[PDB]
């Protein structure tokens, strides 16, 4: 925090913001009101910071107040700005709740609307198409995990993956690590005495999901 | 904050150029209209993107 | 484009006074003004140069 | 064999073979819009679609947008290489396979295809080659010496970036000795994919010698 | 000669461009190099506009021992006056960082090329004096304290940075620092203040040294020195005058203002207290008044 | 930053009046109409006429 | 032969108005007619022989 | 964008004309794309 | 193709700029004709050391102004002094026009794009130079073949992938048709950052003075009476403001040049000064005393 | 050359001792500041 107000130049101030969401990736609810001051700032450095820094807090564990913050960023008219936000809402809302939610249809086309438009910068254009890409990974079945649920541990996949993921700015290639972040969601059966997976069907209330479709 | 980014603004906007005034004589089909600028010769230019 | 001009004076481009070196006047000796004297330390043959408007 | 993580790969990949969405309506839409002949519009879809069919081998998008790969160009056509390996992701006895024809030694078209080829490999393979590193490992230390000849520079630069995610997590110091002839040199954008690539290695370690050198 | 030549004006490309002469030439480690700085001259106010690198040689056996080239010196002269019709031959720098008694030598040479007493430019490039990094010296001639000869002397002058229009424009652009001073809020000069006083301190240490050694350790006695000191004693307050007095009567006055001033915005922020407990007391009637509206609206379904 | 643009040079207009409450439209001393940005920190009330 | 490259075609037309022609030494210091110290140049830094054009 | 305005004093027949415009000199302009020779008069208004 | 033709990041140094933005101010109204000099590294990196200015000439800018004996004149100077670099390009002045290559400068630029492909172009306004970077760009000749089959953008990759244009006009005109445009950046050390930001012994100096009094108890007075009058504006602000409407507060009442605010920066400003006057007094009478 | 050529007004009318109102000869009426190169107790209206 203290070098990112300190240190006046643009990479600096950029890095230390997306830095926090993974010291705090476990208290990721906390992390909307601290950054709330500096999604707000003059400095559009700081703001494009702003943006990752959500994204990757709330990717696999969701929260509400975050897809909220970040929808002024994706309007925010410094470039950049915008083209950190789109990337970052499809962190968030990649599949897990979205039943309960109008929310993923809507940010969904809202990434479409960018690429019919060509009064856009090429910027937002590429900030909605890595954005659709993401939101529809793996056949539309995978989630971004930042942590393994079954022993309460920090995957070294993820987490690794993530910080060359968010530097691309500077050298494009280096935007191919967030496939080390997938991760499959879904419970598959083995058999025991023949390895292989057994066709059974279990009660469950559950879970129509066509939007993003 | 807001009142450091606003003075920022008004200095961001003077060192752009400036800005002019005319009247419409006629309309073209061109997706265009003619103006005649006030000091000035007359001009068919483009139209902003809000009309 | 080309810019209309049109011709207005006519001058002959030696005896002009271009040189100013060790001349006099505004006027040469009406076809030479360098190819007499070395002392402007120049020499040209340009001729009819001509002054537009 | 289940700590070796290979058949614990493919259980996954039985998943991601069946249960596949592919949406083509998407990607037309981004054929169209973001075109070819534009250098960041290639790389944005490039990225996008290589996500979006992530960890299930598919050919789909390949003679989907075959008219398109023959737009490509500069370090666009790089990444759209690296791609493939996002898109070939598992599947590990036929992982090889599909990567072959872009390896060098049986390609010569464009120095691009031969390097991000590379970057490619590696994604795949990541966690579960310990062969998969020494054979890259011969192309490191093969262009160092000669490694002020730009085209070549290129081929090494997706070889240290591929080295680098398949000996992530098992600290060779082999592979870390071949990164740092590279980055001795002060190769051009292969210094820049060495460093990265020996912080992948040596990941967790903490010892003196990585981080004083 | 010239006479005038009192205050020194510095550009702020002199301090840089004197740097990269050092460095770009592997000189270090207290090999000088020699360069020329040229400008405006025969005037009380001396412009130092430009400064470039000579060749020069020195040797660590005799120290008195050196080449300078003076066939690039001409050369330098010719090129230059083309450029800009304002730089001419104004003296030389020396790159520091110290004074020798060497430069006395040095500087005969620049004397006989040039019709005024010329400039000596210390630029201090490996600042280690926290003030100073230029410091402007001309050599004189001047009869010398203690019964001895018409010596030759390097007297110092104001070094005085003023900077160039031209100048100003890429330094502040550069900067993006608070800067080591600028004097603008109440911030920056209570900083200054505290500051102020380190620095009264430091110059007059040195002082308290010099005297000891006069007495103990035999440098020798320099009258200037001593009666600059006398000069500092006769304007030196001294309490219980009129004068002293005077001082303590204002800082009441003063401290007046300052007691109403603080009371004055007490007012302001108290229509601000006032305004903000009003826009609470809108804000309860807003939240009201929704609570109300709601079962309208699920009395409008019920009723169609 | 501000307060250097505010200092010379400067050439003589003559504002006339206003089209929104911080844009307004001049007409200079070089015979050119120019439709102008107002600057905060001046008035808006003793500036209409 | 950086003078003939400003003698060198095209250049501006004009008429002389009046010439103003003062020395060195005008009140003690300059050519110019003003109060500053030293910078005593033909027209340099101190200008006083002029043509208005 | 934009297009100034000029007025066409006379037609040179070799793919060239004279315009005086508001622009204070005059140009030797040409007769160039999507326009005729025939398609123009003089004395009548052009478009630059 | 046989290059990467991705346009460089110009890392003009602190030095360098200095020279720059000197030699344009002062030739005006003139076109500066110089060179730059520093050392091409990478594929996407220049830094340049320093610059040269060659001689001003009447003939503007061309292949007509460059002057071999001049250029040549320089660098056998320079490695003499061992101070030796290259040229990666050159550098002018519009005296009052915006940053543009036209056609005649794209030649200029063509001779040194022979001695390498990578060479700048910089345009330097300094009527409009009031800040450091602006109205200063570089720009660079891109392939002509390149433009005709549409390779043009590949400026993209390798670099922030940011650009910052200005104007419309003859920029996008060259643009298009010429060369790629790409931010000047300018880089600094810590040796040349204390350098400027210091002002000599004399500055610490400036911070025990005190002043004449009769301008102190002046300005005091100036302030107070002041404070009187703008604030009997704010007695009738604050008697009404009973009436809805933001905005028919600030018409009827005022709130534009709102007295409450005027008036709390000047007390602030006076009050901070006296709090000053009496440090700096009471520390010069205890500390030199 | 390296003198620069120069732009003549006259004092319009006095604004303040610092700032000062010329009506240009090239045309448009400027405020314009003073230098330490003239001098201000010889500024006044209508002076050249």
């Amino acid at each position: 925090l203290h070098v990112a107000v300190s240190d006046s130049n643009d990479d600096v101030r950029r890095a230390a913001v997306i830095a926090l969401g993974f010291v705090l990736l476990r208290d990721y609810t906390t992390v909307p009101r601290i950054v709330q001051l500096l999604s707000k700032s003059h400095n559009a450095h700081v703001r494009c910071g702003t943006a990752f820094a959500l994204g990757i807090a709330c990717a696999g564990k969701g929260l509400q107040s975050a897809i909220d913050v970040l929808d002024p960023l994706t309007k925010d008219p410094v470039d950049f700005v915008r083209q950190a936000a789109m990337i970052a809402l499809s962190m968030i809302l990649i599949q897990q709740t979205e039943k309960l939610n109008p929310q993923v249809a809507d940010i969904n086309k809202n990434f479409l609307s960018v690429i019919t438009n060509k009064h856009q910068e090429g910027l937002a254009k590429f900030g909605a198409c890595v954005a659709q890409g993401i939101m529809n990974a793996g056949g539309r079945n995978v989630t971004i995990q930042l942590e393994n649920a079954d022993t309460g541990t920090l995957d070294t996949k993820s987490v690794v993956g993530l910080v060359m993921f968010s530097q691309f700015w500077y050298w494009f290639p280096l935007a191919h690590f967030l496939s080390l972040s997938f991760t499959p969601t879904t419970v598959i059966g083995i058999r025991g005495s023949d390895q292989a997976i057994p066709k059974f069907q279990m009660n469950c209330y559950a879970k129509e999901d066509a939007f993003s479709y | 904050n807001d009142k450091v980014r606003f003075i920022k603004d008004e200095l961001r906007l003077l060192q752009e150029p400036g800005s002019y005034v005319g009247e419409v004589i006629k309309i073209v089909s061109d997706k265009k209209v003619l103006v005649k600028v006030q000091p000035e010769g007359k001009y068919i230019v483009d139209v902003a993107k809000d009309i | 484009p080309l810019q209309v001009a049109r011709c207005t004076k006519i001058i002959k481009g030696n005896g002009e006074s271009d040189e100013t070196t060790t001349d006099n006047n505004n006027s040469g000796n009406s076809n030479s003004n360098s190819n007499q004297q070395s002392t402007d330390a120049d020499e040209d043959d340009e001729d009819a140069k001509y002054v537009i408007n | 064999n289940i700590l070796s993580g290979l058949p614990t790969c493919d259980y996954y990949n039985t998943f991601l073979l069946n249960n596949k969405n592919i949406d083509i309506g998407l990607l037309n839409k981004s054929k169209s819009s973001l075109d070819g002949k534009f250098s960041l519009f290639h790389t944005a879809v490039s990225v996008a679609n290589g996500f979006m069919h992530a960890g299930t081998t598919d050919n789909s998008f390949i003679k989907a947008n075959l008219p398109w790969l023959g737009k490509a160009q500069n370090w666009a056509k790089f990444t759209a290489t690296a791609s493939l390996g996002v898109i070939h992701k598992g599947n590990l006895l036929e992982g090889k396979k599909v990567m072959a024809p872009y390896l060098p030694g049986s390609r010569a078209s464009s120095r691009f295809i031969k390097g991000g080829s590379l970057y490619g490999l590696g994604l795949i393979y990541a966690g579960f080659g310990r062969d998969t590193t020494d054979y890259l490992k011969n192309i490191i230390v093969e262009n160092s010496g000669t490694s002020g000849d730009e085209d070549v520079d290129v081929l090494l630069h997706g070889a240290s970036l591929g080295i680098g995610l398949a000996a992530m997590g098992s600290a060779n110091i082999e592979v870390y000795e071949a990164l740092k002839e590279v980055l001795y040199n002060d190769s051009a954008t292969s210094g820049e994919a060495a460093a990265l690539g020996m912080g992948l290695c040596m990941l967790g370690t903490g010892k003196p010698e990585a981080i004083h050198d | 000669m010239s006479l005038q030549h009192e205050k020194v004006t510095i550009a702020p490309l002199v301090l840089l461009s004197a740097l990269d002469h050092y460095e770009r030439t592997q000189t270090k480690e207290n090999k000088r190099c020699v360069g020329v700085i040229l400008g405006d001259a025969n005037s009380s106010t001396i412009r130092v506009t430009n400064s470039f690198a000579l060749p020069f040689e020195e040797d660590e056996k005799n120290s008195d021992v050196w080449f300078l080239d003076h066939n690039y010196i001409e050369n330098m002269n010719e090129m230059c006056k083309k450029i800009n019709a304002k730089e001419k031959l104004i003296g030389w720098y020396h790159s520091g960082p110290k004074l020798r008694a060497s430069d006395l030598k040095i500087n005969e040479l620049f004397k006989k090329y040039t019709q005024n007493n010329p400039l000596l430019l210390i630029v201090d490039v490996k600042q280690q004096g926290v003030g100073l990094p230029t410091d402007a010296y001309v050599a004189i001639e001047q009869v010398k304290d203690d019964g001895t000869s018409t010596e030759k002397t390097f007297l110092h002058l104001p070094c005085t940075i003023e900077a160039e229009e031209a100048e100003e424009i890429g330094v502040e652009h550069l900067l993006r620092d608070v800067r080591d001073q600028a004097a603008g809020g109440l911030s920056i000069r209570l900083t200054n203040q505290l500051k102020s006083l380190k620095g009264l301190q430091s110059k007059l240490k040195d002082v308290v040294e010099y005297l000891d050694k006069v007495i103990n350790k035999e440098l020798p006695i320099n009258h200037t020195i001593l009666g600059k000191l006398q000069d500092v004693f006769n304007l030196l307050p001294n309490l219980g005058t009129p004068d002293d007095d005077e001082i303590d009567v204002e800082n009441h006055d003063r401290i007046n203002i300052s007691n109403n001033l603080q009371k004055a915005l007490t007012v302001k922020t108290n229509d601000e207290l006032m305004v903000i407990y009003i826009s609470n007391l809108v804000r309860s009637i807003i939240a009201f008044d929704d609570l109300i509206e709601n079962k309208i609206q699920n009395k409008k379904i019920q009723e169609q | 930053e501000v307060k250097r643009i505010q200092s010379v040079p400067l050439v003589i207009g003559q504002f006339l009046e206003p089209i929104d409450q911080n844009t307004g439209i001049v007409s200079s001393t070089t015979g050119m109409s120019y439709v102008v940005r107002i600057l905060s920190t001046l008035d808006r009330e003793l500036l209409k006429p | 032969e950086k003078i003939k490259n400003n003698r060198q075609l095209p250049y501006l037309v004009a008429n002389v108005v009046e010439v103003m022609d003062m020395n060195e030494i005008e009140d003690k210091e300059n050519s110019e007619s003003t109060t500053q110290g030293g910078n005593v140049n033909l027209d340099n830094t101190a200008v006083g022989k002029a043509a208005v054009v | 964008n934009p297009l100034s305005i000029g007025t066409l004093e006379e037609i040179i027949d070799d793919d060239h004309a004279i315009v005086t415009s508001p622009t204070m000199p005059d140009y030797y302009v040409s007769i160039l794309s999507f326009v005729d020779k025939e398609l123009l008069e003089p004395g009548c208004s052009v478009l630059l | 193709t046989g290059r990467d033709d991705t346009k460089e990041t110009v890392y003009i140094s602190s030095i360098a700029l200095l020279k720059m933005l000197k030699h344009g101010r002062a030739g005006v109204p003139m076109e500066v004709m110089g060179l730059m000099l520093g050392e091409f590294v990478d594929d996407y990196t220049v830094n340049v050391v320093d610059v040269f200015a060659m001689p001003q000439s009447g003939t503007g800018v061309s292949v007509e102004a460059v002057d071999d004996v001049f250029q040549a004149k320089m660098m056998d100077m320079l490695k003499q002094t061992g101070r030796d670099q290259m040229v990666v390009g050159w550098y002018h002045s519009h005296p009052g026009f915006g940053c543009w290559l036209s056609s005649v400068d794209v030649n200029t630029q063509k001779s040194f794009e022979q001695l390498n492909s990578r060479a700048v172009a910089v345009v330097v306004d300094p009527i409009q130079s009031v800040k450091g970077k602006v109205v200063i760009d570089a720009f660079r000749l891109i392939d002509t073949g390149a433009l005709i089959n549409n390779l043009e953008p590949r400026q993209t990759t390798s670099n922030t992938g940011l650009l910052n244009k200005a104007n419309i006009q003859a920029l996008i005109h060259g643009l298009n048709r010429h060369y790629y445009s790409l931010n000047i950046d300018y880089h600094k050390t810590a040796k040349e950052t204390k350098m400027l930001m210091n002002l000599h012994k004399e500055q610490w100096q400036s911070g025990l003075k005190m002043y004449d009094y009769e301008e102190k108890e002046e300005s005091n007075l100036a302030a107070t009476k002041s404070m009187v009058k703008i604030a009997e504006q704010y007695s009738k602000r604050i008697e009404e403001e009973k009436e809805l409407t933001e905005e028919e507060l600030k018409t009827r009442y005022v709130g534009r040049q709102d007295p409450k605010k005027h008036l709390s920066e000047t007390a602030d400003e006076t009050l901070e000064n006296n709090i000053v006057s009496v440090l700096t007094a009471g520390v010069n009478s205890v500390a030199i005393k | 050359l390296q003198s620069i050529g120069q732009l003549i007004g006259e004092v319009m009318k006095e604004l303040s001792e610092e700032k000062y109102i010329v009506k240009a000869s090239s045309g448009p009426r400027y405020i314009v500041g003073v230098r330490n190169s003239v001098d201000r107790s010889k500024l006044k209206k209508g002076v050249r």
